[PDB]
């Protein structure tokens, strides 16, 4: 029930934000996610090789 | 690593520790002639020391800032110490928080099923941002799947948790020694 | 949770934090008008306040006390917060000692083999005492067997350990912020 209440609150907040005509780039989000994942994977490889 | 909210003595000791860790990593990654290391492992040394600079960032702001005016086929401790000393002091190449990885994985999983197809993740890795090699993608699939050969999807949450724990352990390993070094009389 | 042998300032701080937590739980169960919650949700809220009252106990004692002069299908926050505060301070419906649960399970396991059959547990829960509903038994079987579809028996020790760990994590999460919470003047 608390999770559904939080979901409703977040849905209301997102609807209010969209009512302001805010455009969020979606192509760059995937690139940022890939870059972060690659950095973390390379760091994990370095650490595993270190141990 | 470096705390800029400490005393002058603390800042100096942190800098000297950065210098000595740079020296340790360089010596452990010197092959034949003491005082020289290939630039390929320079990001490898940084990862050994916790820094997470991107390949483009490493090539554009790391190597030129440490390479000589005359192109030197390998880098020596001279430009290797102060560079990442200042980087750690300013935390130039600190990786994002784990929430960044969580958001990245959620974005890659548009449907939010809790896992991402191996084919899709490999497509992102080899076609978006800094592309990985085939063997790198194989290793990523192996680890994210817990070395599962027949796995088709990966639970990004468990992988993120394991990566965070391993990063914390390696950070404990590296930081151990971050502390003492004192001005010699 | 609530410490009944702390300082007077600590006593007031704990009482205020418990009142705020009860108000938050009430709001979570508020659907139409603030200050009124469904009667059926009365025991459920107690389970976040650390109380695991039985259905008979709530029906015989909790309901008549919370109910006003006349029987009402909705419980007002005015009669809910004080009763909840006193119940939590007295720890009336706190879950029993995990050792008690282990003893009960071993009593169920006559041979002491460390496991109980799913059918045996279903029969015990549906024929003796306050019989569970179908969904109650389904959830208990699923989560005791760590959501294993091929599980044939339930090991009571590890299931009890997991349930206790989950309860402790939930209690700490619900208690989160007590250190930063301060008495309102």
């Amino acid at each position: 029930a608390k999770i559904l209440k939080k979901e409703e609150e977040k849905k209301l907040e997102r609807q209010k934000k969209l009512a302001e005509g805010t455009e969020i780039g979606e192509e760059t989000e995937k690139d940022d996610a890939a870059l972060v994942i690659k950095k973390y994977w390379r760091g994990y490889k370095s650490r595993k090789l270190v141990q | 690593m470096y705390d800029p909210n400490t005393s002058q003595t603390e800042k100096q000791k942190q800098e000297e520790f950065l210098k000595l860790k740079i020296q340790e990593a360089f010596n452990l990654f010197v092959k034949d002639k003491k005082g020289i290391v290939d630039k390929r492992e320079i990001p490898y040394i940084m990862r050994y020391l916790g820094q997470f600079p991107s390949e483009a960032q490493v090539r554009d702001a790391i190597l030129p800032e440490i390479e000589e005016d005359e192109p030197s086929e390998f880098i020596k401790y001279s430009k290797f110490e102060p560079y990442m000393l200042k980087v750690l002091k300013e935390r130039e190449y600190e990786p994002d928080d784990p929430e960044a990885l969580l958001a990245a994985f959620k974005l890659l999983d548009q449907e939010g099923k809790g896992y991402i197809e191996i084919d899709m993740m490999k497509t992102f890795l080899e076609k978006q941002g800094i592309e990985f090699r085939e063997q790198e993608t194989k290793s990523f699939i192996e680890f994210a799947t817990n070395k599962d050969p027949n796995a088709t999807v990966i639970y990004y949450e468990d992988y993120i948790s394991r990566l965070q724990a391993f990063t914390d352990k390696h950070i404990e390993s590296v930081m151990k020694g971050y502390n003492n070094f004192q001005v010699k009389k």
